[PDB]
RNA sequence: GAGACCGAUAGCGCACAAGUAGAGUGAUCGAAAGAUGAAAAGCACUUUGAAAAGAGGGUUAAAUAGCACGUGAAAUUGUUGAAAGGGAAGCGCUUGUGACCAGACUUGCGCCCGGCGGAUCAUCCGGUGUUCUCACCGGUGCACUCCGCCGGGCUCAGGCCAGCAUCGGUUCUGGCGGGGGGAUAAAGGCCCAGGGAAUGUGGCUCCUCCGGGAGUGUUAUAGCCCUGGGUGUAAUACCCUCGCCGGGACCGAGGACCGCGCUCUGCAAGGAUGCUGGCGUAAUGGUCACCAGCGACCCGUCUUGAAACACGGACCAAGGAGUCAAGGUUUUGCGCGAGUGUUUGGGUGUAAAACCCGCACGCGUAAUGAAAGUGAACGUAGGUGAGAGCUUCGGCGCAUCAUCGAC
RNA sequence: GACUAAUCGAACCAUCUAGUAGCUGGUUACCGCCGAAGUUUCCCUCAGGAUAGCAGUGUCGACCUUCAGUUUUAUGAGGUAAAGCGAAUGAACUUUAAAUAUGUAAGAAGCCCUUGUUACUUAACUGAACGUGGGCAUUCGAAUGUAUCGACACUAGUGGGCCAUUUUUGGUAAGCAGAACUGGCGAUGCGGGAUGAACCGAA
RNA sequence: CCCACCCAUACCCCGCCCUCAGGGUAGAAACGAUGCCCUGAGGAGUAGGCGGCCGUGGAGGUCAGUGACGAAGCCUAGGGC
């Protein structure tokens, strides 16, 4: 009798997707990147980038 | 606004009889119930033909019934949703069981004299509610003077 | 003698001293016009006026029926009351003011006590009726049982307008905590190591108006630029993204339960409840008149493609224009059906009705040809392909269509 | 062409007679559901006709088969741009190949094979046509959409109108005049162009 | 070139009306079944076509209809649908 938006009503979101509570609990929207020192940009990349 | 290149089509078939026959109304109620509560396509065809006008219900004669009774159909119940008429060219009427909307007096007399049975459509609904072992017959629709002149 | 006719602008031109009055030399043309009241009881008498009449006062059921006469609409007019008006009014949406109004409400139902007034309380017995197990009537109640009434108390539900809290739906807007990306931002700070220059710092030299200029040269008593490295996976901007917390607006369709669910004693989960206040009446609401803001050309009609032109309209009442018959045609309803149609006529009648009867006849049941004339089965009334429905699941196959055959 | 009772290029009166008009004017309650159109093709034109197309009500048939103002693929038209000529040769050169829109085709209702006949055709049983039988359901042989079906019956208006973008054919001193498709308007309100048949947005 | 803002009968959400379409509803505790319940979409309109309703004079049947304790008619800044 009344359409309820699951993005506003958390009960409807749990009705349609039981994994939403696990998503919010485990914070899968805030996953950090894998560790390790990033390699720097190669010199030829910067030379081509700033090449006139 | 909504662009509608195609148009929603209203129904082009009869949903109810134009007749004011009270017994036809009762028959229509019975067969509406049967068509709703059964899977049998026979009931839906019978209901739709009960809706029909007279030029869409041409008469069926005893000789036409006798023609369709051949080749394994001798024991089936003949169902006509029009008038069953007598054919005096048919000198020997076979034994048959016919359910029709109405019979002429000579057709009813000749069927009963040959030893067959005459039923109405409510009796047909009582005995064969699913249309089992029936032979549904229609008369010649195009055999009309107007249709010849079309 | 009658009518599914007309009802005084209708129906004959004429419901009336109507073929009259009137018109035309004449032949001829030709209206308008009905209604007091049951009964004239059609106003005695007084008074003012020359009179017509007026005012009192009777008559009447009524003069709001006075021989202008049943009822007495509109156009249009007078008076009274209200209002508006700086070169049109009228109209639409929405307030406001004034005037005038319709509702709604006044308490209901149910429990617990107390006081009355009565036994058509339950059971059993007999009779009767029924739906054949349910009721009605007579006896039994002997008052902790039924039924009314009156006093208290309590719960619930009750009219109008509102405020707050907790929710649901839609939406606008503010802030906060995270994650990801790119040159793992680019910069930048602080260090490290090189290189360099001027809009050249200090120093030095030369002129001055003693204020400052000019030159030289690379950090000195300022600094800057370029490259590489470290801090560093730095920060921040931009883009994308996961959530959290506020502030506001509009709305509350449905009406036992059922379902999907969840954070599961219950819930924000298939649509609003809870608490409180004022008022209970013109307060809300409505109608009319007017002011105000915004909006708004005069209607048919004709023309062409359309406008414009043109034509009709001073106003009101009453009439005022796709009808009837015959014969076709398609479709709908109905009766009977290889037939169908009683009504020209006859019989009969409670008399233009209804009821009944039958010979002929019409149309249909056979066509084709100018005509003489001839005149529709090889076959389960054929074969093939589709085809609703039925089927014993092998098929049988309606209507109808296409094609090949037969008469 | 004067006058013949205000009447004269044929008086007045009544009747036939409610004479005819293709021309003018008018043609009477409400709401709801649909809903249009201007050379398509033929006829001697104007003082012309039919007719296609577009519409509404009924029905019926298995409302069954699918179909489509669209894209893609294959192949036409447009080879026209373009690249190269250290490929040949020289828009007319080509290995390759433009943009806009555009024709044809894209399945079991189809494709192929085989057998005969031919009154077609071929030198010819050779092609083709007509029949005959067989094989291919192992996927039914692109995308997207699909309340869009078909056949009758009866009824009605309009069927050589206006404006505009594009394409094309001609022109003028300058204006402009024919066609083709498409869109709009006549039939249509709303927001904006102060204003308004043709403008913009939006029905 | 950039930021914010204003408003159409356009678009989104919600209510209500109508139309169309698709479903449910009898060993009837059962219905103006010509009814009721559930779900979705849609809404301009001249010529033209169709459906449903309103009103007037008269006729048959019916309402044991209204009416001199006031029918019909007429007036009405009075109301209801």
């Amino acid at each position: 009798v009344q359409k309820k938006n699951p993005l506003r009503n958390k009960q409807i979101m749990l009705r349609l997707n039981p994994y939403a509570s696990t998503f919010a609990k485990e914070k899968l929207g805030e996953v950090k990147a894998e560790e390790g020192k990033p390699p720097k940009v190669p010199a030829s990349f910067k030379e081509l980038l700033h090449e006139a | 606004g909504i662009d509608l290149r195609w148009k929603h089509v209203r129904s082009s078939h009869r949903k109810a009889p134009k007749s004011d026959n009270v017994y036809l109304k009762l028959l229509v109620k019975l067969y509406r119930f049967l068509a709703r509560r059964t899977e049998a396509p026979f009931n839906k065809v019978v209901l739709r033909r009960l809706f029909m006008s007279r030029i869409n219900r041409p008469p069926v004669s005893l000789s036409r019934i006798a023609r369709n009774l051949k080749n394994g159909n001798e024991k089936k119940t003949v169902v006509v949703v029009a008038t069953v008429t007598d054919d005096n060219r048919l000198l020997q009427v076979p034994k048959m069981e016919v359910a029709a909307l109405r019979f002429t007096a000579k057709a009813r007399a000749r069927i009963e004299a040959a030893g067959g049975r005459t039923l109405t459509l409510d009796q047909l609904a009582l005995e064969k509610p699913t249309g089992a072992n029936t032979l549904l017959l229609r008369g010649p629709k195009n055999a009309r003077e107007a249709v010849k002149h079309f």
